[PDB]
């Protein structure tokens, strides 16, 4: 039996500037199997406003999902995501680099 | 510009969550263009351009098409299953494809897989199929005697798929044959004590074969670049990472060789 741990990537959108539009994406990509857990986050509470793009497929048999939330920066907010896989023991958190 | 035309088939023994068993979708150069479930049972239309363009025969028709492999994909699955005595959930996928090059050539690509790993490899050219393990040569025999089908499959993959991908190409040239240029920025970051880290990103654009390189007085690249991925940006284009600890950022993207100093 044969199976991958996700690659998460947590990034804005557009150039990072404090008080303006923008969007924060979480990348999960090269997992597999297909079954997986991710939530944004926002200084710990989750956002359930977020949309995702539907499972996508890629040549080396692993998957891949975007999951993006509209957001605006602050200084003061810090923001992440929780991703939970077969493979993962613990759910593994990412922070924003900012 | 090459461009590529593949469709993913997979199939989940026992799903466990209300999950689909079997889901199926179609990609021209990672872009969703249709997508089916087992729970829906309807192809449905993921890019705009083709939603109304194309004729209401093809969904109609090929619905009941894959309804018809969906079953088919499951006993294969079960069998290996059956094979190997496993119980629980086991994953089986299977891709079929063609690829058009600059200057024409054609090459295409069917395989299938078992728990993530390569099980049969198709090669049209001498029409035979590479088999890992014995169960998968127990596979290979069945379906090697059954030559019609090779024959097909060749001839499709060879002829067939390319006028697919010519035909979706067609339909929507303002979205896949479009161009647009990378916003690129310098960002100053300090990660360690005392060591500064120089980073360059692009954002924004579209296609994403952009090449990116950091250069010292404008003359010599150095070695120690960290490259990122090409990660998507959400509206549809796409976004680059090149960083370096410590002059120059240098972007090309589309015929476009754009400079930046520190
Ligand atoms: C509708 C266009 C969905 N097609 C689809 C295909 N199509 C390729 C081809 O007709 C099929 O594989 C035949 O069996 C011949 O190889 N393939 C696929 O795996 N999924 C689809 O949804």
């Amino acid at each position: 039996m044969i199976q991958r741990t996700p690659k998460i990537q947590v990034y804005s959108r557009h150039p990072a500037e404090n008080g303006k539009s923008n969007f924060l994406n979480c990348y999960v990509s090269g997992f597999h199997p297909s079954d997986i857990e991710v939530d944004l986050l926002k200084n710990g509470e989750r956002i359930e406003k977020v949309e995702h793009s539907d499972l996508s497929f890629s040549k080396d048999w692993s998957f891949y999902l975007l999951y993006y939330t509209e957001f605006t920066p602050t200084e003061k907010d810090e923001y992440a995501c929780r991703v939970n896989h077969v493979t993962l023991s613990q759910p593994k958190i990412v922070k924003w680099d900012r | 510009r090459t461009h590529s035309l593949r469709y993913f088939r997979l199939g989940v023994s026992d799903p466990i969550h209300g999950v689909p068993e079997f889901i199926s979708v179609g990609y021209v150069d990672s872009h969703p263009i249709t997508t089916y479930d087992s729970v829906t049972r309807q192809k449905e239309p993921r890019a705009p351009w083709m939603a109304e363009n194309l004729a209401p025969d093809h969904w109609e028709r090929y619905t009941q098409l894959l309804r018809g492999w969906q079953q088919m994909f499951k006993v294969e699955l079960k069998r290996l299953q059956r094979h190997y005595n496993h119980s629980g959930s086991h994953t089986y996928q299977r891709m079929i494809g063609c690829e058009l090059l600059e200057d024409g050539s054609t090459t295409g690509f069917l395989q299938y897989a078992y728990d993530g790993q390569d099980f049969l490899i198709f090669n049209k050219d001498t029409l035979s199929w590479l088999a890992v393990d014995n169960v998968a040569h127990t596979i290979k025999q069945a379906w090697e005697a059954n030559q019609h089908e090779l024959l097909y499959q060749k001839n499709w993959l060879e002829e067939e798929c390319i006028a697919w991908l010519k035909r979706f190409l067609e339909y929507g040239k303002d979205t896949l044959q479009r161009t647009e240029p990378p916003l690129v920025r310098v960002n100053r970051k300090e990660t360690f004590p005392g060591v500064t880290a120089l980073f360059c990103k692009a954002h924004g654009f579209y296609p994403p074969e952009i090449y990116m390189t950091w250069m010292k007085n404008g003359e010599e690249i150095v070695q120690e670049i960290d490259y990122g991925d090409i990660l998507p940006s959400g509206d549809g284009t796409y976004q680059a990472w090149a960083s370096i600890e410590l002059y120059s950022c240098h972007v090309e993207h589309s015929g476009v060789h754009m400079v930046l100093q520190v």
